[PDB]
C-alpha cells in the first residue's frame, strides 16, 4: 500500500517525498522522533513492513507535524 | 464535533495496592488514534506515563511505571484504561487521559495536546 | 457510565434544515440500535427515528417520514439526525436514546434510562 | 548511500527518503537550500512499481542537513 | 590526490563554439556527478551544468540551456562542455568541479574543494 | 587530449622496509592499456620493473624484483600502484610509471614511450 507525504515536490507531476524506516527486525510498530527543542518525543505508527531487509512506511505524517518530524531528523544528523 | 474525555477510577489507596483508571472518549474516530496517559504530581511538571497504538497491540511506558502499569483500550466502546499495580507514594498525581490532534501519532510532550479532560486524582498514602 | 452528548440544535426558519449529532460514550456502540426522541413544551417525549446497529436500516415516526434522515458512524460512536423542510410543529427538545440492551429498540420513552441532556430546536419566524 | 539519518535503536537502522511520481524516467532529485545558497542534486535509484518510487542515493554527512532544511521549507 | 586538468578554452567570436575538456585524476570517476562552474571577472563562480554519474541525465543553468551540452566519458575519466552560440556574456574562467562524495552535486561553489586551475573563455570581436 | 601521469609514494627508507608507489593517469582510455613501471638508478640506464595487463589479472616483473614487488591497478580511478617490499640499496632509483602509445601493448624498451611523468625518488639507505 501507500502512505502520506513528508514534503511535496514542486518539480514532478503528483510528486511527493516519502519517508521510510529501514531496520533488521520485522516486528516494528512505531517510530520515534526526539523533538528538536527537547520537550519530548514524537511517535508515529508504521505500516505493515516490506521485506527486500525490512522497510516500514510512516502513517502518522500530517500536513502539520511534518515540520516537527523534519526538525527532529535535522537535530539527529547534527 | 469536539472531542470529550471522561476520566474516572481514581481514589485514595494504600501503598502496594492497585487502581484502575478509565477514559471514555467522545467525538473522534477512536480506533485510528494512539492514546495515552499523563500525570501531574503536586508541584511537578506533567509527565508521560503510557501510550497504546490505535490497534491496541503494542504499547510504551515511562520507565518509572514499567512492570507495574498496564495500558489497554477497547475500540468498540472508545475507552482507554490504565491498570496500576504495586502503587508507590510517588505515584500520587492527577492522571490525565490524552488524545492527540492527529491520527496515528502521539507526542510525549503535554504541550502538543489540546483535548484534556478534568483528570482523576490518585492518592497513594497510609490513610 | 454511558454518556450522551447531543449537539446541532438552534433556531431556524420554516423550510430550513438542521443536523443533530450525538456522540455516545461508554458502550459497545455498534451493537446497539440507536434513535432519537423529541419533547415539545409540556407534551411527553415521542419517538422520532431509529437506526439499527449496522447502520443500513431505519424507521421514522410518520410525522417526519420523508423529511428527516437518521444515520450513524460506528467509528466515532455517533448518530445523526438530518432535519429538512422544518415546520414549527417540529419545535422541541431533541434527545438521543440508547437502549439498555443490544440489537433492540423501543418507542416508549419509559423503556430508556440513558438520556442525554438534549438540544433545543426552535423553528420560527425569527 | 541512502541514509537520511541514522536510527539509534538496533540492527543499524536508518531512515530512507524516497520520491514518488507518475514517472519512471527520473534520474535525479533537486533540493533547494533553505539559505538560497544554491541547490543540492542527488541521484535516484532504479524505481519500483507497486505510481513510481525512487530511492535516493547521494546522502552524506555534508548534505543531510541541507536536504532536511530543504524539505522543511516545503 | 584528486586532480583536474581542464582544457579547450580560447578566444572566439560571438556565435562560435568551443568544447571544454577536463580529465580527472585520482577518483572513482563513474560514481560521481560531475559539473562545470564559471567565474566572470570579479563576479563569483556560478553553476553552469551538471551530469550524473552514469552520463545519461543532465541539468543546466538557465542562461546556457539550449546552447551548452555537458557529456562524459567514464572510460577516460573526462567530462566535456560543448559550447554553442556563444555570447560575450559567456566570457569567464571555466572550472570543472568534482564533489566530495558520490552520487550528489551542489550548485554552491562553497561546497567544493576539488577545483581545477580553470580554462579561459573569451568571446569577443577579436 | 594529452596523457598526464602523476607519480607519488617515494621517499627515504631503510633496507628491508617497504614503500608504495602510485600513479594517477589522466587523459587516456585507461582500462585498455597495459601499464608498467621503469626505474633509473644514478649512472645506470632506465630499466623495466613491472607491467600489468589492461584487465588487471596478470602481471610480469623484471627478475631483480620478482617476489618482492607487486604491481596492481584500479580501473575506476585510473591508477597504477607498485608495492615494494624487502627493499635493498640497489633499489635506489627514480621510478617512472609508463603508459604506452597504443592499447593492449607494452614494450620493455623505454625508448618506445613518450608519455613520461616526472618520476618519484626512492632511496634505500641507512639514514
Amino acid at each position: 500500500t501507500d502512505d502520506n507525504a513528508l514534503a511535496y515536490y514542486n518539480t514532478t507531476k503528483g510528486g511527493r517525498f516519502v519517508l521510510a524506516l529501514l531496520s533488521d527486525l520485522q516486528d516494528l510498530k512505531w517510530a520515534r522522533f526526539p523533538k528538536s527543542d527537547g520537550t519530548g518525543t514524537i511517535y508515529t505508527e508504521l505500516e505493515p513492513p516490506c521485506r527486500f531487509k525490512y522497510l516500514y512506511f510512516i502513517k502518522g505524517l500530517n500536513n502539520l507535524n511534518r515540520g516537527m518530524v523534519l526538525g527532529s531528523l535535522a537535530a539527529t544528523v547534527r | 464535533m469536539q472531542v470529550q474525555l471522561q476520566e474516572s477510577g481514581g481514589g485514595l489507596v494504600q501503598p502496594g495496592g492497585s487502581l484502575r483508571l478509565s477514559c471514555a472518549a467522545s467525538g473522534l474516530a477512536f480506533s485510528m488514534y494512539t492514546m495515552g496517559w499523563f500525570r501531574q504530581a503536586p508541584g511537578k511538571e506533567r509527565e508521560f506515563v503510557a501510550m497504546i497504538i490505535s490497534s491496541g497491540d503494542s504499547t510504551d511506558y515511562a520507565d518509572s511505571v514499567k512492570g507495574r502499569f498496564t495500558i489497554s483500550r477497547d475500540n468498540g466502546k472508545n475507552t482507554v484504561y490504565l491498570q496500576m499495580d504495586s502503587l508507590k507514594p510517588e505515584d500520587t498525581a492527577v492522571y490525565y487521559c490524552a488524545a492527540p490532534k492527529f491520527r496515528y501519532y502521539f507526542s510525549t510532550s503535554p504541550g502538543d495536546f489540546d483535548s484534556w479532560g478534568q483528570g482523576t486524582q490518585v492518592t497513594v498514602s497510609s490513610a
